[PDB]
Formats: C-alpha cells, structure tokens, sequence
C-alpha cells in the first residue's frame, strides 16, 4: 500500500471535457454519512386501521445502510456546459462512467 | 479599419471584368476614325467564391449561462431572414459578433 494517513488517496477533479462528439464529465463534492438507526434494520408499516386510506398502506424495512444518489442531471452539469449541449446538439447518450470515494476520515 | 473588418497589407485582389466589345458593320471606305457603332451586349454567368475561416475555440469556466443570439419565440406575421408573400428576403435586424463573454 504505502499510503497511510500521511497522504491524500485522491485529488479533486471537477473538470469537464468537450472532446469530438464524446463529452466527458466528472464532479466531486464532500459527504457526511451520519449513523442509521443505531444499526438496527426495522419493520416500518402504515396500517389502514389507522387515519391511513387503502391506498397509503406500506410494508417493508428500513436499513442502517445508506446510498448514493447521483441520478440527476444537475449534478452533473454546469448550468453552462448544459448549455453548451441543448444548443448544439441532437442528441445525447451516455456511454461509461467511473466513481471513486477518496480522502475518507 | 474604422468600419470594422481585418486590415489587411495585401489584400484579395480585386476582379475586373468586360464584355468584349464587338462592333457593327464598319463603312465600305476606310476612314481613320475609330468605330462608333457598337453591338449592344451583355453576359451571364454563375461565380462561386470560398473562404476558409479559422475558428478560435472557446474554453471558459464560467458558471451560470451565457447569452445567446436567440429567434423570437412569439408568433409573427412572416418569417424573419426569410422571403415574405411577394418573394422579398428582408433581414429584421443587424447581428453582432459579440455575445459570448470573457475576462478583462
């Protein structure tokens, strides 16, 4: 490894490029993961017995665990470089993506 | 250039262009004065011209958006830079160059 505290595993890319038709995008931010139900997975439940209407009735669990959502585009783009691809362009797709947790303490 | 436009040391050379000039009937006697009586004439023809223009990329990190040289969204009567009921192409509005924005 030779790593230890000493160092910084990883530096802050939030450079985005522009290159032939491929466009390649990359943020960071900074995270706070709090803990989660004391680590303790719950049944979690909404009866209709209750106020609750047919409709509202759910059943499941609800985890210690926590996840990352980066589903939206604003995330990804400037409000800029978002204009730089609904004014220029037809169309646009994804193609690969990479994601890394750095810097951890 | 005061007008705007790249000054240039030697610029595109200017074309020049004539019909030749053909002329009517000449006297049967001679006589030196030179022919006053010409075949009225003009030509036709199509001419085709390319620039190739050299584009400086743009690369800046500014943030929120820029501004862009936009059509009307609203409804109009006819077209604008495009030809109206009688056939007549007339451009609205002058176009400047500078919209994009950069640091002093």
């Amino acid at each position: 490894g030779a790593d230890g505290v000493g160092s910084s595993s990883g530096n802050w890319h939030c450079d985005s490029t522009w290159l032939g038709d491929r466009v390649i995008t990359t943020s960071t931010r900074t995270w706070a993961l709090p803990t989660y139900n004391n680590h303790l997975y719950k049944q979690i439940s909404n009866g209709t017995s209750g106020g609750s209407t047919n409709d509202n009735t759910y059943f499941g669990y609800s985890t210690p665990w926590g996840y990352f959502d980066f589903n939206r585009f604003h995330c990804h783009f400037s409000p800029r470089d978002w204009q730089r691809l609904i004014n220029n362009n037809w169309g646009f797709r994804p193609k690969r993506l990479n994601f890394k947790l750095f810097n951890i303490q | 250039p005061l007008m705007g436009g790249f000054g240039l040391k030697h610029p595109p050379p200017q074309i020049l262009i004539k019909n030749t000039p053909v002329p009517a009937d000449p006297p049967t006697t001679f006589s030196q004065a030179k022919l006053a009586s010409f075949i009225t004439q003009y030509s036709t023809g199509q001419v085709s011209v390319e620039i190739e223009w050299e584009l400086q990329k743009e690369n800046s990190k500014r943030w929120n958006p820029e501004i862009q040289y936009t059509s009307n969204y609203y409804k109009s009567t006819n077209v604008d830079f495009a030809v109206n009921t009688e056939g007549t192409y007339s451009e609205p509005r002058p176009i400047g160059t500078r919209y994009l924005t950069r640091n002093l």
